[PDB]
């Protein structure tokens, strides 16, 4: 029972929520075992991998704090099908392929995700720049035009998260993405990390409708299906869900109405317009500063979502 | 008095050289 | 350098080439396991044998 009380001693302390400074100046200890967050990355001997704490189970303690450790989903895509000059915190798509054992996934950049929209029909010389050719792309969806037809496009493509990892192989690539958790690079110098979403496919819904200010700001990709071919355009949200569906509801009023006068749909399937799905939060005051993505030879307005909690979600279908 | 290097070869009573001046024609490019 | 003809031609000055290689980087990488079975007895204290 005395060898409790030293079990609870290590147990019990948990780090300080407050602490009486009295000066910035002094810098004291205490506030520094207060602002110190212990690392993920340290070098490869026993001093640094003892005093970085990474062997202590669970969350790692030098020899529960609110934070999170971030999962890595691992991905094998073809060379071919992805560009190595795409930025690090783009948001990517897996797209579900119909064989029974592949090994080869198949995943979509926003940019990537146009090109499979334009051909049988600024961002598009962007996209059309950046991938040459479509149809190396357009036989990963092996059936495109039944799948858009039928309307089934939006279950056979699950969200990802964005990328953080992508080593330039030769022939078949290997990419990194958080599907879950906060998002943060893996590099040795440990450099944030920016969510970037190209601009003419990110329109906010805050500032479209022109006084309680909350801190998480969603993030929202939606899949529509149009007479022009589907599109993926990414909505910006300070509101919830319930919220969500009723605004984009809202938004998307012309063109449920245009696509139904151009086209009858004479079946029962063709009903659906598409759908959304919550890719994750962040804070909205610092949210989504503008910047740009520059190739080679031109360069796109892009969002720049800064401090991406990525966590997605099923799809919830528009009507 | 310099050492000239350039091998020497014997061919019954004459001891005849031979040099190549290819390495000194290559560094400026120009055909041999 | 050069060598100097007697001959009538359109005579090469003084070349210099500046060439440049520029660094590789490679990543190289493994990933290893290590059993939560193996890690709280490892940040903990025993008095048994």
């Amino acid at each position: 029972r005395r060898r409790l009380q030293r079990r609870i001693a290590g147990l019990l302390p948990p780090p300080a929520r407050r602490l009486n400074i009295s000066r910035g100046s002094e810098f004291t200890r205490d506030v520094r075992g207060l602002v110190e967050e212990h690392a993920q990355a340290s070098s490869l001997s026993a001093a640094a991998v003892w005093r970085a704490g990474l062997l202590a189970p669970g969350e790692v303690a030098v020899a529960w704090s609110g934070w999170r450790p971030p999962v890595f989903g691992d991905f094998l895509i073809h060379a071919s099908s992805f560009n190595n000059a795409e930025a690090t915190g783009t948001p990517l798509f897996q797209f579900k392929q119909s064989d029974p054992f592949s090994g080869v996934d198949a995943v979509f950049t926003p940019l990537s995700l146009f090109i499979l929209m334009n051909h049988g029909r600024g961002l598009t010389r962007m996209a059309n720049l950046l991938y040459d050719s479509p149809a190396t792309l357009a036989d990963l969806v092996p059936d495109f035009g039944r799948l858009v037809a039928d309307r089934r496009f939006h279950n056979f493509i699950t969200p990802v998260g964005p990328l953080v990892e992508n080593i330039k192989s030769t022939y078949l690539n290997k990419i990194t993405t958080v599907v879950h958790g906060p998002v943060v690079s893996k590099a040795i110098p440990r450099s944030t990390v920016k969510v970037t979403v190209p601009q003419e496919a990110f329109v906010d819904l805050d500032a479209w409708l022109s006084q309680p200010c909350p801190a998480d700001a969603r993030l929202y990709v939606a899949l529509t299906y149009e007479e022009a071919g589907p599109r993926f355009t990414f909505f910006q949200s300070s509101r919830g869900h319930c919220q969500i569906m009723n605004i984009l509801r809202i938004y998307y009023s012309p063109s449920i109405m245009h696509r139904y006068a151009v086209v009858q749909p004479l079946h029962i399937e063709e009903l659906t317009f598409g759908a959304v799905a919550c890719l994750g939060t962040f804070s909205a005051t610092d949210g989504w500063r503008r910047s740009a993505f520059n190739y080679r030879g031109s360069s796109l307005p892009v969002v720049e979502i800064d401090s991406f909690y990525s966590n997605v979600s099923d799809w919830e279908v528009i009507l | 008095r310099v050492p000239i290097s350039a091998a020497v070869i014997k061919l019954g009573n004459h001891a005849v050289a031979v040099e190549s001046l290819q390495k000194m024609y290559n560094d400026t490019q120009s055909p041999y | 350098p050069t060598i100097a003809h007697g001959d009538g031609r359109r005579p090469s000055k003084q070349r210099t080439f500046i060439v440049v290689k520029n660094c590789h980087k490679h990543h190289i990488s493994t990933e290893m396991e290590l059993s939560m079975l193996d890690l709280e007895i490892l940040h903990s204290i025993p008095e048994t044998p």
